[PDB]
RNA sequence: GGUCCUAGGCUACACACUGAGGACUUGUUCCUCCCCUUUCCGCCUAGGG
RNA sequence: GGUCCUAGGCUACACACUGAGGACUUGUUCCUCCCCUUUCCGCCUAGGG
């Protein structure tokens, strides 16, 4: 091989809260939405809605979170609110296998995060 | 190709410095007018702007100069831009950086990350 | 001002153990190595001389701690021994007063830095 | 100006790319060529060599080269260098960075950091 | 005055971390980017045989 | 078969982090870098009125 192969290990573990929400490029964007919106709403009694979500994207799914958190605030008839902050993630792509003897030999990047507070008002 | 929903954060930062990211933008263009910019102490504020293919670099180039200016205050504000070639929405983003204090309350508001 | 003036902040604070010694470029060389010197060499009987030291040296001051420790071994007759590690060092330039209210603004740098533990071996 | 003494590697990875850093070096230069030469798998391990002036980008492009690729074992060895040009005794140094482990008990090793 | 001991103290950076500026077959290039070498009884405080 | 409920599951990245390659008055430049749009009884598993 005159070059490494492009396999990349899973961004550390993500310590997700219920009402965290990782946002991706793989399932459908409907699916993660309807994920999103219902976690809000509760059942149709309104019965264990969130008060907040939080949408994490990374990287190209960063447009898609806040695809999903403006599409949330745009039905709520003015009931949610976003917040947005960025971050920096450190990504690990593997180069020579981690075994049993040795640390692995990994090739380091960075990648921006999005992480969109999605949020119920209510009067009073 | 033209975009359309004075600028993003003319209520928090009237004068400041508008960063246009576009897809394309070298980083390490954007980047050196923006430090030079920023190097000026009478130079407050900047902000970043872009959408579509241009955002995940909008986000990019704000991480980059909180990396090498510590203190800056941040707020993040996500809209909508209409493009034309067929019209498509696009998710977008604008980010403001302080050398002065924002209100904690403004909704995407950072607080600066400190150094131990 | 058209552009901010230089103002280095301290180097955090240095968690310095009795052994670890810090090289300058402001003291005098011959000091810095005399210093060195009597914590390795203890009393004229050999009274409480450290079996190791540590020398680090940041920036420009990588040459002066190398200087140091091959000075410290050229004089030993062998019974002082060298090992070095580099490690990068995050600086902090003051940009705008740290005020009780505000962070101050500060630019982020980074030098590298050297670490050459200095230690006595003796015949067993 | 000449140097001399007063592969530094030879013993402990024989083939390695050497990497002979000069005051003048640009760092993105040095650093182009060797993440490209560490890039292939084939290439095992790395030497980064100066001294006097240089000693400072010596260690700087080492220790980039280990942000860059995690995993690298790593051994530092203090040299004195003679230069004439009027001949001056100078301290330099010769990193090695190995994609292979290399034996804890040699002087100046340096195990790599986790990245967890 | 002499001589020994003991306890302290003796400033991590060249904005040199993908450095700066010039030159040239771009790029492991060349030039420019003031001094800091080399202790053996180091120096300075207190205190004690 | 109909209807409601409860519990759980539904993959963070374009090597796009000073990105890549072309072009040109170098540099907030231009061009190229396949799709991913937008739920409203979402889908699947088990269990209970």
């Amino acid at each position: 091989p005159v070059e490494y192969t492009l396999r990349k290990r899973l961004p550390s573990r993500l310590p997700r809260r219920p009402n965290d929400i990782y946002v991706n490029m793989k399932t459908d964007f409907k699916a993660q939405l309807a994920r999103c919106q219902k976690l809000l709403d509760g059942g149709a009694r309104g019965q264990n809605a969130c008060s907040e979500i939080y949408i994490h994207g990374l990287g190209l799914a960063i447009n898609r979170a806040i695809n999903i958190a403006l599409q949330l605030q745009a039905g709520s008839f003015g009931s949610l609110q976003v917040a947005a902050n960025t971050s920096t993630v450190e990504l690990v792509d593997e180069l020579e296998p981690e075994t049993d003897t040795r640390e692995p030999l990994t090739r380091i990047r960075n990648n921006s995060a999005i992480h969109i507070r999605v949020f119920r008002v209510t009067p009073k | 190709s033209e975009e359309a929903p004075s600028g993003p954060f003319a209520d928090l930062a009237p004068g400041a410095v508008h960063m246009r990211v576009k897809e394309g933008s070298k980083i390490r263009n954007l980047m050196a007018f923006a430090t030079a910019s920023m190097a000026q102490p009478a130079t407050r504020a900047i902000v970043f702007s872009g959408c579509g293919r241009a955002t995940t670099k909008t986000v990019t180039c704000a991480e980059i100069l909180k990396r090498r200016l510590a203190g800056l205050h941040q707020v993040t504000r996500l809209r909508y831009r209409s493009v034309r070639e067929v019209l498509k929405n696009v998710p977008g983003l604008a980010i403001l950086l302080s050398k002065d204090a924002l209100d904690p309350r403004q909704p995407g508001y950072q607080p600066p990350n400190p150094h131990p």
